[PDB]
């Protein structure tokens, strides 16, 4: 029996809402690993996270599977 | 209303009646509502709980 | 704020105990204890519960 | 309160018997930190030495690791012990402790 | 001990990140890692339980005298406060079998 949330959280990652959001999380992770590399960033104190891109995937995610997922246990 | 008239007969209740109503009322009142407080959330209670788990 | 330090918002789940009619799920509360116990207690206390 | 944070790394447990109530979200926020946990903190986003990544947590730096885990405990009544199943759990638990 | 134990090889990488995850809050299992809430765990396969250099044992976890060896590290990481009664260590245990499998092949690799 595995986990009823990560399993709600898999189907989700993989609607048409889904699979776009992730994808514009990827686009923002590969961008910062880029600059990562890049001689200097040490010493920018102006770079780039993606906690945004990250949290309007996991918002779409906790709206639907909020309403689900106690239905799915004891 | 004759149902009224029955009982008071164009007299309004008495004091006396009033609260002899009032503790007919809260015991009668109290059992219903646990009554369908209870039954409402079968399943969920502790004594619904400790005849489940009889092992 | 920025969304960091805000924290991301909690959403709704259905908790049994949600709505002006329910009680606790007693099943659960028991399961939750022994969690607490095996899990929990190691570092945290529940100072104000006898 | 010097042991406590001696064993946690200079951070202190709160204690939770109104954990459901000292914090907004109720049993929302203490369920979805319990289960928030990614596997690693976002791009670009550098962790303290000692810190662990959860969205709920304002800042996204919190001093407590992820905890739960799928069937680290043999429920008495032969209910599958899932981590989200857990969390839903003691957060009941806890509701009941605070209130 | 024997007769009640039954480790076998598994996944390194498996238990890399099942240590990370579960284990390296406390624990530094690399060859000059500082101690920390829990002991460095390098070369633990070796010693006997509760002789690290420089780290406040429980007087159990001294007491226990158990030469760490792979059946030990699996029956102690299934429940540690069953094995050794009074540690201080923080953890219920992988209760599955093949978790510490994986996890003990990837310690005695980073442990020696
Ligand atoms: C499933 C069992 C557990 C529950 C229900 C639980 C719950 C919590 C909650 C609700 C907080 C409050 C966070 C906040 O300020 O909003 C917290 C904090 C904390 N917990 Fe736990 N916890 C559990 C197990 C553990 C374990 C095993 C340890 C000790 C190794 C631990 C260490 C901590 C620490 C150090 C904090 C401080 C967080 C900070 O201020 O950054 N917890 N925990
Ligand atoms: C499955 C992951 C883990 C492994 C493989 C592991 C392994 C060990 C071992 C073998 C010992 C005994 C060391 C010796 O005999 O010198 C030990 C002790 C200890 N561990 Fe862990 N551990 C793990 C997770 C944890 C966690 C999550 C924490 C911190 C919350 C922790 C805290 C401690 C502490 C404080 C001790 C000292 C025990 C005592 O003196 O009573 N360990 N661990
Ligand atoms: O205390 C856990 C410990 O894990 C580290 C290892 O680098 O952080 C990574 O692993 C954690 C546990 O899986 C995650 O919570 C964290 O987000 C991830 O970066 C340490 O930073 C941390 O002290």
């Amino acid at each position: 029996v595995t986990d009823q949330l990560e399993d709600l959280r898999e189907h989700f990652k993989n609607t048409e809402e889904g699979k776009a959001l992730v994808h514009h999380y990827e686009e923002c992770a590969e961008r910062v690993k880029i600059q990562q590399q890049q001689p200097g960033y040490a010493d920018l104190e102006h770079k780039e996270d993606c906690v945004e891109e990250f949290f309007h995937l996991q918002h779409y995610l906790d709206t639907a599977t909020a309403p689900r997922l106690f239905d799915k246990l004891k | 209303s004759s149902l009224y008239k029955t009982f008071f007969k164009r007299n309004a209740v008495f004091v006396g009646t009033i609260f002899a109503g009032a503790f007919v009322f809260q015991t009668v009142f109290d059992t219903a509502i646990t009554s369908w407080y209870e039954n409402h959330n079968k399943g969920k209670l502790w004594k619904d709980v400790k005849a489940r788990i009889a092992a | 704020m920025t969304a960091a330090e805000h924290g991301l918002h909690a959403p709704a789940y259905a908790w049994s105990h949600n709505g002006p009619f329910e009680t606790f799920d007693h099943a659960s509360i028991r399961r939750g204890y022994q969690v607490y116990r095996e899990v929990c207690a190691a570092c945290h206390s529940l100072d104000r519960v006898a | 309160e010097q042991a406590a944070r001696a064993a946690n790394q200079g951070a202190l447990p709160p204690d939770l018997s109104l954990i459901v109530k000292a914090r907004h979200g109720g049993c929302d926020y203490i369920f979805s930190l319990l289960t928030g946990y990614p596997d690693e903190p976002p791009a670009g986003v550098a962790l303290p030495p000692g810190s662990n990544y959860n969205p709920y947590f304002p800042g996204g730096s919190i001093a407590m690791a992820r905890v739960l885990f799928d069937d680290m405990v043999e429920y008495e009544d032969g209910t599958p012990a899932t981590t989200s199943q857990m969390a839903k759990d003691v957060t009941t638990f806890l509701n009941w402790c605070a209130e | 001990a024997k007769e009640s134990t039954g480790f076998k090889p598994g996944s390194a990488k498996k238990g890399a990140t099942l240590f990370k995850t579960r284990c390296q809050q406390c624990h530094t299992i690399e060859e000059g890692g500082p101690n920390k809430v829990g002991p460095n765990l390098h070369g633990i396969f070796g010693r006997h339980s509760g002789q690290v250099k420089g780290y406040s044992y429980t007087d159990a976890n001294i007491n226990k005298n158990v030469k760490w060896d792979e059946d030990s590290m699996s029956e102690y990481l299934t429940n540690p406060k069953k094995y050794i009664p009074g540690t201080k260590m923080a953890f219920a245990g992988l209760k599955k079998e093949k978790d510490r499998n994986d996890l003990i092949t990837y310690m005695t690799k980073a442990a020696k």
